[PDB]
């Protein structure tokens, strides 16, 4: 019928005219964006990445977009708005082949070829790096932060992130970098200046009684159970109606507590770790303070990616209760440090600990909030290149070169394949080099001039040369010293080749019921 | 108003709210060309239906004013920048700015890279300071044709109460000083 | 808010409005006095000699009143 | 021929605040240049012509705002 | 199809160039040239390369799309 | 208030057939493509379905005709597999057919006979096809092999269709004489890698070891039992009541850490550690249970109990009122494996014969859902090759060869009933066009060609449509089970027929 | 003015596509004596027409040449060579001011990805 072929017609349509504002990246390029949602809400917005992650689509094929850009957040961390120029790209093709009357089924495996090819040309302009040198993961993540915001902060955050590998990864061949390995703390007090790679876990609890245990005599504990006590897990032999019978059932409840917290301190653990399972603010106000008295850092409902990294890097495991003397499964501490910069934060630090051989933690400061995210986001973005290089170690040029550069070379593949993928990849492979021209595109007056130009200079360039990324111009850019890790641009091609085939499986839109 | 409504956040993607913003921030730079200078007018602006005031410094103004464009937003957080730097100088940013972003998006899309045209503003900006401190043509007060007397008579000729100003310019020299 | 008037279209405005106000006053004026009558939005005459006791009972125009 | 129209024309300027000796365009040999060196060549006369006749139109349509008609 | 008929003989050209192997129309399921014997003149192929692109210049020679109400009228 | 008439009826029959038909299609054979459910009825979601229940069920039919062919492809794909997807696209096929007869003006009574006996001719040469390659015992290794490659095919799946393959093989196998549908179990836990499917040496129940109890037990004696307790427990003739204000509400809930030590000193008087209950526990009960010496396993169920049956020896029971009524357990040694993500305990001992127990790994939630039915539709298959080791070529092989004898039928048995003798037979060869798309081939080069090809010599010469030729159905081993295709064929016929003798729908 | 005319004159040593950059940025710079001169109903043709007769091309420099001139009163809004008024603000409030009114252009250039959002 009419109506299999004009949804899917439709799905590529409205996708791609959400795709084709979405060439507006790469710098100072266009006008601002003051957004009011249907809600009414003002959504003043710069920064097309946080744009790719805040937005919202009904359309369900452009609801894929988002999900584009989420899955290549978590690959690679970087050009989130280049996975989806050049899926919008891949939208750009499938129209005219349903035009010339290809099968959405064949142009589903066309995609195969293209990403097979790709990533085998790719990898033959790319050159591999060792992980065990300080100095080739140097170059490349500063040279990819020399292309984002920081400039300053990049001489700096740059090797306190290779310090960061080092710890968590293993000598040359491993994979071994998480997001779920490494937390970005935040800490009000110092500065950008005063950061600081603590090598073991740094948990960001929030902990009362400044003046603790700050030596080396500790133990860390995390408890998925909270101490039993009359009227906090045990219970009390008198009824409370009255004001007059409130305060006997008080007297008992701080009594034993006092009993509960002494043999905590008698144990040398130092460290308390409540679970989110409350009955009455899970572990009692009252006990907080006895345990303070006891310099035991304690904090109730914590969170849940706090738990984990604490059984992840020394392996605590929950125990017994303390009148039933612990089963020893809590973990050997050798630091519970009470941090204060300029007298506020509050922030334990476990220097020394056990490892499963990774977990570096970072102290990511700041004069104000905003001081903190500054060099928050810009240190994180310092680890996902390298963690790219964990996971594939090989340098492409940046700013989108390859992408072309992948282009002039594949169109060549495209005639040896001589099928009806041929025609497929290669109306694709003409669809890439669009990266320059159609990011300029969106801007004002005297249009026509200066589209085809910024895509002639690459074919003119070679398949070894073409413009510059960072002052334009034939150079070779590997020359120009504009480095990426090739999992920046192969992830990008495998995240956009399973989407826009997912669209080809699109037929007779429906709804649940 | 122009370009589509049925999308959200008044997007109109393209020459239309490129055309709309150039509107958008020469109307608020027409207000500061009546108000511009010594010379220029004074604006009765009621601020919620019966409270008014009288005002030609444009910064007041536009702390009066409730923006709904960027072109109108951005052009009130620059002049807040000099503001709080003197509160001089901030009627020339406004009015200057409305032809800058009408002439931007024409070439800044004209790539070979698009800060060219922004570095050309930066380098037509630090052609100007070099000049600038090449200028002994014009404006002296540290002297004059006798002293800092010279440069307050005529600073207290520019400021009326007559013909006067003569012992007047005594004062500004000795208020430096005192 | 974003607001601007072209200029003689207001300065024109600010004649219509004071003129207006200039009309009956300048006849009220003097031992040759009329009488502005306000008649009330609820019903009701109100005349004197003094039309400010008029115009502020009644709905000001923005321009020059 | 090809180019950036206007850009081409912000280069023959630099080269007339440097040079000033031909520079124009080529569209036979696609870039820019010499044009006397570049041999393209035509009497001076005819110019002198042009601009006096193009002078000579565009200020007389200017000073006509009041034109009268009869549709009779 | 002719979806299939441009991808069988773009194989032949990996095969083999300049060829004497092209599809047929007779549908013999024998696709040559020369066993086919589709042979033409190489002067009316080369003559119809200078009139198809005479065409696009052709339309191409003035700037004009201006009418007075009648340039078609 | 609404009686609606025959002509709109028929119609809506047909309508509802041909809105359902085409969304499966794409998915049917070999599937160059799929069907992607969108979700905006319910939640912001989206779906990938190769799965007819996921496209049939949640996606509910409007169309009262069309809820004939959702239910009665429902029990097609619950008892033998793969039954919502070939039974619905044949009825629908069947439908186009029929409208038109209704354009030339048939009888519906010659539809509802055309159909009918040409199904009856169908499964005749369906039946002339069927042959065993379960005979010998490296035969029905091979056997097996290729059909597991055939129904695990026409779902997504990774990595995962060679490793579901050679496992449940070698499940069959060691019966010899029946299936085993009887006491293996599919347990779907998160995995790290997207190829692994291994069978269990003993049985596993979910037991995070934690506190202090010890992690492997040893000689093993179970005491096996129904009764137990989540968080309460009540004295036998007492009660506790504490309630009279705003404060009581915070003591009440402090009162059940002291209702987890009366159960404790029930297993305690056993002296048995090794004591399973149906009823979860907490890390507030496990402090207390452990603490005692005796070992509180949870997350037990008749399962695990059945599955020690058939090996060891013993029985399943229950209702544990007294331990004489409950059939125990007897086990060498209790370890903890760890498998996947996940930590289970593990009753490891004597296996390999009625009973096993399968686990998958997978940490998408969604993978592990399809390799579910994928996995469910081939088991009961792999147990009609029991039954009958009788296969017939998968992929519309054995289609056409149905469509080559009924039309031959068509012709000459009935005098009137041709035309619709004749609708059945055109639509069996309708389903290779909605394959031949999905792989890119001419469905009318397709359908009458290979018909007449393999019919009149080598069989084995069928749809090939991993690469879009004709192959060899019984070389590349693209062959199913005869009990499959006999079955799919009359929920097919008759869905069909019911609701085209509907010709009157009312809606009171 | 002269920074209207001579980076301009700058512009064009530069060459190719960035000398528009700073050419219309100097064009633009016209309309602050224009509109001030409205304010002060002198109406902007004379102040172009001084202003550009001061300047002059065989000698560039200001020194404090009695070749050319860059001087303007603003009370009355007619220029008054004039070098020891009140009216000539110093270094400082405008090398700031040419900061700012430069970066208000490029304020609005800072986009990427113009989308809507539900």
């Amino acid at each position: 019928r009419d109506k299999p072929a004009q949804i899917r017609f439709s799905n590529i349509s409205a996708a791609k005219a959400v795709a084709d504002a979405i060439r507006t990246s790469l710098g100072p390029k266009g006008m601002d964006k003051m957004i009011q949602d249907g809600k009414g809400d003002v959504t003043i917005t710069n920064d097309g990445a946080t744009i790719l992650k805040q937005m919202q689509v009904l359309h369900p094929a452009a609801r894929m977009l988002v999900e584009l850009s989420k899955a290549q957040d978590i690959e690679a961390g970087d050009g989130t708005t280049s996975v989806v120029i050049i899926a919008g790209s891949l939208l750009d093709s499938c129209t005219k082949l349903l035009q010339k009357g290809i099968h959405p089924t064949i142009i589903s495996e066309s995609f195969q070829k293209a990403l097979e090819k790709g990533i085998e040309i790719l990898t033959d302009m790319s050159r591999p790096v060792e992980l065990s040198d300080r100095e080739t993961l140097l170059n490349s993540a500063t040279t990819s932060l020399n292309s984002k915001v920081v400039s300053q902060y990049s001489s700096l955050l740059s090797p306190m992130s290779v310090n960061a590998v080092m710890k968590v990864i293993d000598p040359a061949t491993a994979t071994s970098v998480d997001l779920r390995d490494i937390k970005i703390v935040k800490k009000l007090g110092g500065t950008i200046d005063d950061c600081e790679l603590v090598e073991g876990l740094v948990l960001t609890q929030k902990v009362s009684n400044s003046g603790i245990t700050r030596v080396e005599k500790a133990k860390i504990g995390l408890i998925q159970f909270c101490l039993s006590a009359p009227k906090t897990d045990m219970d009390n032999q008198i009824v409370v109606s009255d004001y007059a019978q409130m305060d006997r059932v008080l007297r008992e409840e701080r009594a034993y507590i006092l009993n509960l917290v002494k043999q905590i301190k008698k144990t040398g653990c130092n460290v308390l770790l409540i679970q989110k399972s409350i009955l009455r603010d899970a572990l009692s106000d009252l006990a907080l303070h006895f345990l303070n008295k006891m310099k035991i850092m304690v904090i109730k409902d914590i969170e849940r990616e706090d738990i984990e990294f604490i059984c992840k890097t020394i392996g605590t495991k929950p125990v017994a209760h303390i009148d039933q003397f612990t089963a020893d499964m809590l973990g050997s501490a050798e630091l519970a440090e009470e941090v204060n910069l300029n007298g506020s934060g509050k922030l334990l630090k476990i220097t020394g600990c056990a490892s499963p051989g990774k977990t570096v933690t970072i102290v990511v400061r700041g004069s104000n909030k905003l001081v903190i995210e500054e060099a928050e986001r810009s240190i994180h973005d310092a680890l996902c290149v390298i963690r790219c290089l964990v996971k594939k170690r090989a340098l492409i040029a940046g700013g989108g070169a390859p992408e072309i550069e992948l282009a002039l070379r594949l169109t060549e593949y495209s005639r040896t394949l001589s099928g009806m993928e041929s025609y497929c990849v290669r109306a694709f492979a003409d669809a890439m080099e669009v990266i320059p021209s159609t990011l300029a595109e969106n801007a004002g007056l005297n249009p026509i001039s200066t589209v085809t130009e910024l895509r002639n200079r690459h074919a003119q360039g070679e398949k070894t040369a073409g413009i510059n990324v960072r002052k334009g111009g034939i150079s070779n850019i590997l020359e120009e010293l504009v480095v990426q890790p090739l999992l920046v641009s192969v992830s990008a091609l495998t995240l956009a080749t399973e989407t826009v085939r997912s669209i080809l499986k699109i037929d007779d839109v429906v709804n649940t019921r | 108003m122009e370009g589509p409504l049925s999308v959200f956040g008044d997007r109109s993607t393209g020459e239309t709210i490129r055309s709309q913003n150039v509107m958008a921030a020469a109307s608020i730079a027409n207000i500061v060309k009546s108000s511009l200078g010594p010379v220029g007018l004074d604006k009765m602006l009621v601020d919620d239906i019966g409270d008014v005031t009288i005002t030609n410094d444009g910064a007041t103004i536009l702390k009066l004013l409730e923006v709904e464009h960027p072109a109108a937003k951005v052009l009130c957080e620059l002049a807040d920048l000099q503001d709080k730097e003197v509160g001089d100088g901030t009627t020339s940013v406004v009015i200057i700015a409305a032809e800058l972003l009408k002439n931007a998006d024409e070439l800044v899309k004209q790539k070979i890279h698009p800060t060219s045209v922004i570095s050309g503003y930066r380098l037509a900006c630090k052609e100007a300071v070099r000049y600038i401190n090449e200028n002994l043509i014009v404006n002296t007060d540290e002297l004059g044709r006798d002293c800092l007397i010279n440069a307050a008579k005529t600073s207290m000729s520019s400021k009326i109460i007559g013909i006067n100003g003569d012992f007047f310019a005594n004062m500004v020299v000795d208020a430096v000083l005192a | 808010n974003t607001k601007r008037e072209s200029g003689r279209k207001v300065q024109s405005g600010n004649i219509n409005a004071a003129k207006t106000i200039a009309d009956i006053i300048r006849t009220c004026l003097g031992p040759k006095s009329m009488m502005k009558m306000l008649l009330d939005p609820m019903g009701g005459i109100v005349m004197t000699n003094d039309g400010n006791a008029i115009l502020r009972e009644i709905q000001v125009q923005h321009p020059a009143a | 021929a090809g180019f950036d129209a206007t850009n081409i024309l912000n280069k023959l300027r630099a080269r007339h605040a440097q040079g000033g000796t031909w520079y124009g365009v080529d569209i036979n040999n696609e870039d820019i240049a010499d044009n006397f060196e570049a041999f393209v060549w035509e009497p001076a006369m005819v110019r002198i012509n042009a601009l006096t006749a193009a002078s000579e139109a565009a200020c007389l349509i200017v000073s006509v705002d009041e034109t009268i008609k009869n549709p009779r | 199809n002719p979806i299939q008929t441009m991808t069988e003989v773009r194989a032949r050209q990996v095969k083999e160039m300049n060829p004497a192997l092209g599809i047929d129309c007779l549908h013999k399921g024998t696709n040559d040239m020369k066993q086919q014997h589709v042979i033409e003149t190489l002067i009316g192929k080369k003559q119809q390369i200078s009139l198809a692109t005479q065409m696009v210049r052709m339309i191409l020679k003035i700037d004009d799309i201006r009418k007075p109400g009648e340039s078609e009228e | 208030a609404d009686e609606e008439r025959a002509e709109t009826a028929r119609l809506t029959s047909f309508i509802g057939a041909i809105a359902i038909g085409d969304l499966v299609k794409s998915t049917l054979g070999p599937k160059g493509m799929d069907k992607i459910l969108l979700s905006s009825g319910r939640d912001a979601s989206l779906m990938v379905t190769n799965d007819g229940a996921t496209i049939l069920k949640n996606i509910g039919v409007d169309n009262p005709a069309a809820k004939v062919l959702v239910d009665m492809s429902r029990v097609q794909d619950d008892e033998v597999g793969d039954g919502t997807t070939s039974v619905t696209v044949l009825a629908a096929e069947l439908l186009r057919e029929a409208e038109s007869l209704i354009a030339k003006k048939i009888h519906p009574q010659t539809i509802i006979a055309g159909w009918r006996e040409a199904t009856k001719a169908a499964r005749e040469a369906l039946l002339s096809s069927a042959v065993d390659h379960g005979s010998d015992e490296v035969k029905f290794r091979q056997d097996l092999m290729n059909i597991a490659g055939t129904t695990l095919s026409s779902k997504l799946l990774t990595h995962h269709k060679d490793h579901f393959t050679k496992l449940a093989v070698e499940a069959v196998l060691r019966l010899k004489g029946s299936g085993n549908l009887e006491a293996i179990h599919i347990i779907k836990k998160l995995g790290g890698s997207l190829a692994d499917s291994y069978l269990d040496e003993g049985f596993l129940l979910d037991k995070k070891i934690g506190v202090n109890q010890p992690k492997r037990i040893e000689n093993a004696k179970i005491l096996i039992a129904n009764t137990g307790m989540d968080t309460d427990k009540i004295k036998i003739f007492g009660s506790r009541v504490r309630v009279d204000s705003t404060a009581k509400v915070a003591e009440i809930e402090h009162a059940e850490k002291e209702k987890m030590k009366e159960k404790v000193e029930r297993i305690l008087k056993h002296g048995i550690n090794c004591f399973i209950n149906r009823q979860l526990i907490y890390n507030y009960p496990e402090q207390l249970f452990g603490a005692a010496g005796v070992m509180a396993i949870e997350h037990a169920d008749f399962a695990g109990v059945e599955r020690l049956a058939l090996v060891t020896g013993g029985e399943i029971a229950s209702t544990f009122d007294h331990p004489e009524l409950v059939k125990l357990g007897s086990c060498k040694l209790i370890e903890e494996v760890m498998i996947g993500e996940d930590k289970l305990i593990h009753f490891s001992g004597v296996a390999l014969g009625e009973a096993c127990t399968i686990v998958l790994r997978g940490a998408t939630q969604q993978i592990l859902d399809e390799a579910e039915r994928s996995l469910h539709d081939a088991l009961c298959v792999l147990a009609q090759t029991v039954k009958d080791s009788r296969t017939v070529y998968g992929g519309g092989c054995s289609e056409m060869l149905m469509a080559h004898a009924v039309t031959q039928l068509a012709n000459r048995t009935p005098g009137k009933e041709a035309v619709a003798m004749e609708s059945y037979a055109k639509a069996l060869r309708m389903l290779p066009t909605i394959i031949a798309d999905n792989a890119g081939y001419d469905s009318a080069d397709l359908v009458a060609q290979l018909r007449a090809a393999h019919s009149e010599g080598n069989t084995t010469a069928g749809l090939d449509m991993r690469e879009g030729t004709i192959g060899d159905m019984a070389i590349l081993g693209i062959t199913e089970s005869f009990q499959v295709k006999r079955q799919v064929l009359l929920s097919a016929a008759e869905a069909a027929e019911v609701i085209l003798r509907v010709d009157n729908i009312i809606k009171a | 003015a002269a920074l209207s005319i001579y980076l301009e004159n700058y512009a064009t040593s530069m060459g190719s596509r960035e000398q528009l950059a700073i050419a219309e940025f100097a064009r633009s710079l016209l309309v602050i004596p224009n509109t001030l001169a409205v304010n002060a109903a002198q109406d902007s043709t004379d102040l172009v027409a001084k202003l550009r007769a001061f300047h002059n091309e065989a000698q560039v420099n200001p020194e404090r040449k009695n070749l050319k001139w860059i001087g303007l009163d603003l009370s009355n809004g007619k220029p008054r060579d004039n070098k020891q008024a009140g009216v000539f603000e110093p270094t400082i409030v405008k090398v700031k001011s040419l900061k700012f009114a430069t970066e208000a252009a490029i304020t609005i250039l800072r986009i990427d990805d113009l989308i809507k959002l539900h």
